[PDB]
């Protein structure tokens, strides 16, 4: 009872690293490199994946 | 000749910092428990350069002095020469060619600076000639096999040459021993300690037992 | 979503503290950057022996490129060309030829 | 200035888009243009616009 | 302009060899002739030709994207450094918000960044002066209300 839940809380952190097929995992790079007209094609994938 | 590798050849995957964690990655490494060619000094031929080379040397008077890389060797390829006692590396990268029996009695870069072990890894990727190096004294002295233990390597030099390479030869002095090992793509797991150094690595392509460790 | 609240406890939202200042930091290199030597040079090399140049340790300004005549092709892959002035780079390689 | 209609049109930021005439991203409308180089061209250039 | 060669090239490579292309079945043996063509040819350019054949000058750039100590970027000016307060910061194109304080982590001379489990940035090195800093998110929490009957 003390073990399983702890593990079920760790994995949720690790899923924050996957890229979900986007350009980069870090959320600031997309807005610091691309343009507003086209960043919406990318942000959607991350939002859905999380 | 032939001799056991005995768990050597691990280098940093990138220039980032971590601490107290387990990580997994894939790159061109040297598989554990791999037989390695052996030579003695007088027997100094040209050896293949398939996909990167692991080079290691035992000496104390620095007989080994340079390398030559090329395909046809008609005075139209790069070479590397050094003048170093123990810790003073001097590099010239011009295209001078010696005679057909080299020995010791664009130039995009230039630099001037028993109880020894030299280790190097040469890698070629996308027009880049990456060179990783490591120096370490050995308290083992002469025995039958290569020194035991574990360590890590560091990245040193990059060069944007961009030429197809197939064969290489070493440069010796005349008036010590060395080894050659081949690279291979593979996936490992590593442990980053508390103080920021690599202390243990695990394969998951060697034995049935290790696959469980890799997947767990 | 009502005009009446029963006795008890409730949880509404969260709170976060706000910043008060802005900080930027950059290296103090102040050498003019030699883009002149390649763009408006006299004679370019041949395709089969294409020429390349290395650029490092300089302060860039990508707006001056607009001083030229109406271009035929000016495109970029991976970076929007407008904000090029807001990113820092390690090494620059530039290739030139004529087609 | 011809293609500067793109600046008049919703999209990326620029001098004409922001400091001369702007249209929001959610704007509903149309932009039409006729090549006036056949007519507006004059001897030694035209300097009647700023 | 190159015309003939046995097979294509890997990206970022050059070849200026003068070997004769063995087009025919006979072995040329380094002798130019029929079915043994010279690898290179020449173009032509006249001022009265059409735009379809006029010469064009082409330049290609290439980038590296902050994977090492950076050396080239714009003329943005620096500022004095403040710590122990909740501040917005920008280090070499890496933007963030939080609190900066002195730390004691030891790095190898070539290192430049520090990460963690969530791949977020934790420790940076000031390019202006060689010393190490870390980042801590600013304080936040949840709120609740207790009330009797209205
Ligand atoms: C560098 O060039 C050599 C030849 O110039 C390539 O060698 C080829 O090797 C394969 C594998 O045995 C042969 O099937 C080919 O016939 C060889 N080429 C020729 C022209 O005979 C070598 O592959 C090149 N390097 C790389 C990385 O591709
Ligand atoms: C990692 O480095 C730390 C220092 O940053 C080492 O901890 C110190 O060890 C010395 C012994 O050589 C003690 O005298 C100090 O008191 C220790 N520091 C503290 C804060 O207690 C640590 O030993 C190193 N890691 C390993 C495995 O040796
Ligand atoms: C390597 O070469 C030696 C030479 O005798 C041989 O005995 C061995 O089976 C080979 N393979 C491995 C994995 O050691
Ligand atoms: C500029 O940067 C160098 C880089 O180390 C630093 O040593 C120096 O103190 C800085 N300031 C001046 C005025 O040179
Ligand atoms: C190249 O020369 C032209 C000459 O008119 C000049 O306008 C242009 O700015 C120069 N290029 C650079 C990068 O300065």
């Amino acid at each position: 009872v003390v073990n399983h839940n702890a593990q079920a809380l760790n994995t949720l952190v690790k899923q924050l690293s996957s890229k979900f097929g986007a350009i980069s995992s870090v959320l600031n790079d997309i807005f610091s490199r691309l343009d507003p007209p086209e960043a919406e094609v990318q942000i959607d994938r991350l939002i859905t994946g999380r | 000749a032939y001799t056991n590798s005995f768990t050597r050849g691990v280098y940093y995957p990138d220039k980032v910092f971590r601490s107290s964690v387990l990580h997994s990655t894939q790159d061109l490494f040297l598989p554990f428990f791999s037989n390695v060619t052996w030579f003695h000094v007088i027997d100094n031929p040209v050896l293949p350069f398939n996909d990167g080379v692991y080079f290691a040397s035992i000496e104390k008077s620095n007989i080994i002095r340079g390398w030559i890389f090329g395909t046809t060797l008609d005075s139209k390829t790069q070479s590397l020469l050094i003048v170093n006692n123990a810790t003073n590396v001097v590099i010239k990268v011009c295209e001078f060619q010696f005679c057909n029996d080299p020995f010791l009695d664009n130039c995009t870069f230039e630099y001037v600076s028993f109880k020894n072990l030299r280790e190097f890894v040469f890698k070629n990727i996308d027009g880049y000639f990456k060179i990783y190096s490591k120096h370490t004294p050995i308290i083992v002295e002469p025995e039958r096999d290569l020194p035991q233990g574990f360590s890590a390597l560091e990245p040193l030099v990059d060069l944007p040459i961009g030429i197809n390479i197939t064969r290489f030869q070493t440069l010796l002095a005349l008036h010590a021993a060395y080894y050659v090992g081949y690279l291979q793509p593979r996936t490992f797991l590593l442990k980053y300690n508390e103080n920021g150094t690599i202390t243990d690595a695990v394969d998951c392509a060697l034995d049935p037992l290790s696959e469980t460790k890799c997947t767990l | 979503k009502s005009f009446t609240v029963e006795k008890g406890i409730y949880q509404t939202s969260n709170f976060r503290v706000q910043p008060t200042e802005s900080i930027v930091r950059f290296p103090n290199i102040t050498n003019l950057c030699p883009f002149d030597e390649v763009f408006n040079a006299t004679r370019f090399a041949s395709v089969y022996a294409w020429n390349r140049k290395r650029i490092s340790n300089c302060v860039a300004d990508y707006s001056v490129l607009y001083n030229l005549a109406p271009f035929f092709t000016f495109k970029c892959y991976g970076v929007s060309p407008t904000k090029l002035n807001d990113l820092c780079f390690t090494n620059v390689y530039a290739d030139s030829f004529v087609i | 200035r011809g293609d500067e209609v793109r600046q008049i049109a919703p999209g990326q930021t620029g001098n004409i888009a922001d400091y001369n005439y702007k249209l929001p991203d959610d704007f509903t409308g149309c932009v039409i243009a006729w090549n006036s180089n056949k007519l507006d061209s004059k001897v030694s250039g035209n300097y009647n616009y700023l | 302009y190159r015309l003939f060669r046995k097979s294509n090239l890997k990206p970022f490579e050059r070849d200026i060899s003068t070997e004769i292309y063995q087009a025919g079945n006979k072995p040329c043996n380094g002798v130019a002739g029929f079915n043994c063509y010279f690898p290179l040819k020449s173009y032509s350019f006249r001022p009265t030709y059409g735009v379809g054949h006029q010469p064009y000058r082409v330049v290609v750039l290439s980038f590296e994207l902050l994977h090492a100590p950076a050396t080239v970027c714009g003329p943005k000016k620096s500022t004095n450094l403040v710590k122990n307060k909740c501040v917005n910061f920008n280090f070499n194109g890496l933007k963030g918000t939080g609190v900066l304080t002195e730390s004691n982590k030891k790095f190898l001379p070539f290192q430049q960044f520090g990460r963690d489990i969530a791949d977020t940035t934790d420790a940076v090195r000031d390019p202006q002066t060689l010393e190490i800093l870390d980042i801590t998110p600013c304080s936040f929490g949840g709120v609740s209300v207790i009330t009797p009957g209205t």
